[PDB]
DNA sequence: ACACACTCTCCAATTCTCTAA
DNA sequence: TTAGAGAATTGGAGAGTGTGTTTTTTTTTTTTTTT
């Protein structure tokens, strides 16, 4: 056979790498500010999630990034699990 | 290994023959006709006048390339006169991500060595007789 | 024989559709 | 309304094939024999 093909998948999110890190350090991360444009902010925002999206799987351009996360974010169930586990923790 | 060793030798080296005093071939020196297809790899000692002389230009030993996508270096090594530049990215955890980068020379990380071409011939009153001068090439590298 | 240009082929990745809980 | 089972369409991996390559002045400085 030829070599198999290479994806996103729930696995690398649900892993240690994965989606942890961003909740871990995302308050900590971006910082707002009234004292800049709207476009200086709103620019800010994307940098860390951008960066994040390489380091995780750089196949993409990072519009394709999100747009492939679509996907798997609303069919996985374990996925969903650990996503309603979030909210509990705040519903805690 | 991580690198050829080649690569991070600051240094040159060089063998210096056998007093003739204390004396074997490379103690005695050769004129050019003398120098038979016998001595082929060898080290000899040769007498005669210069000729000609190049002017020096650098010769690469080792070339380092740049990988765009995933960040990452490759090198390759030159004996031959001439070569074909890298153009893919065959590194394991490259292709595991399956990314397909594309690689670019750099001059600031490549290993040149200085170069120079030279001519010796015979001397005129070692000729023999009806004949006309024959005349060999030097290469000079380093120090 | 050694880099190239071009052709051919198979296989699996993908999206679309139907069915039932 | 979700999801999972089956069918159809497309991409490009990669394997294969054929191919190409070595290789009469006219103007100007200098030596030589000729009138
Ligand atoms: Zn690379």
């Amino acid at each position: 056979k030829r070599r198999p093909q290479v994806k996103l998948t729930a696995e690398k999110l649900l892993s240690d790498k994965g989606l942890p890190y961003v909740l871990k350090n995302a308050h900590k991360r971006i910082r707002i500010s009234s004292k800049k444009n709207s476009y200086d902010n709103l620019s800010n925002i994307i940098q860390f999630y951008q960066l994040w999206a390489h380091e995780l799987f750089p196949k993409a351009k990072f519009k394709d990034f999100m747009k492939i996360c679509q996907t798997v974010g609303k069919t996985d169930p374990v996925l969903r699990e650990y996503r309603v586990s979030l909210f509990r923790d705040e519903m805690g | 290994e991580l690198f050829p060793p080649n690569l991070t030798r600051r240094y040159f080296l060089y063998f210096k023959p056998l007093s003739q005093n204390c004396a074997a071939i490379s103690s005695k020196p050769l004129s050019v006709r003398q120098i038979k297809g016998d001595f082929l790899g060898q080290l000899i000692t040769v007498r005669g006048i210069i000729t000609r002389v190049s002017d020096v230009k650098p010769a690469v030993e080792v070339i380092a390339y740049t990988c765009d996508q995933c960040g990452y270096e490759v090198f390759q090594e030159v004996n031959s006169r001439t070569f074909t530049p890298l153009s893919e990215c065959t590194s394991e955890e490259c292709s595991q991500n399956q990314t397909k980068g594309q690689l670019f020379m750099s001059t600031r990380a490549s290993k040149f060595s200085a170069f120079q071409e030279c001519k010796i011939q015979e001397l005129s009153q070692q000729v023999p007789v009806g004949h006309i001068p024959r005349s060999l090439n030097i290469h000079v590298n380093g120090t």
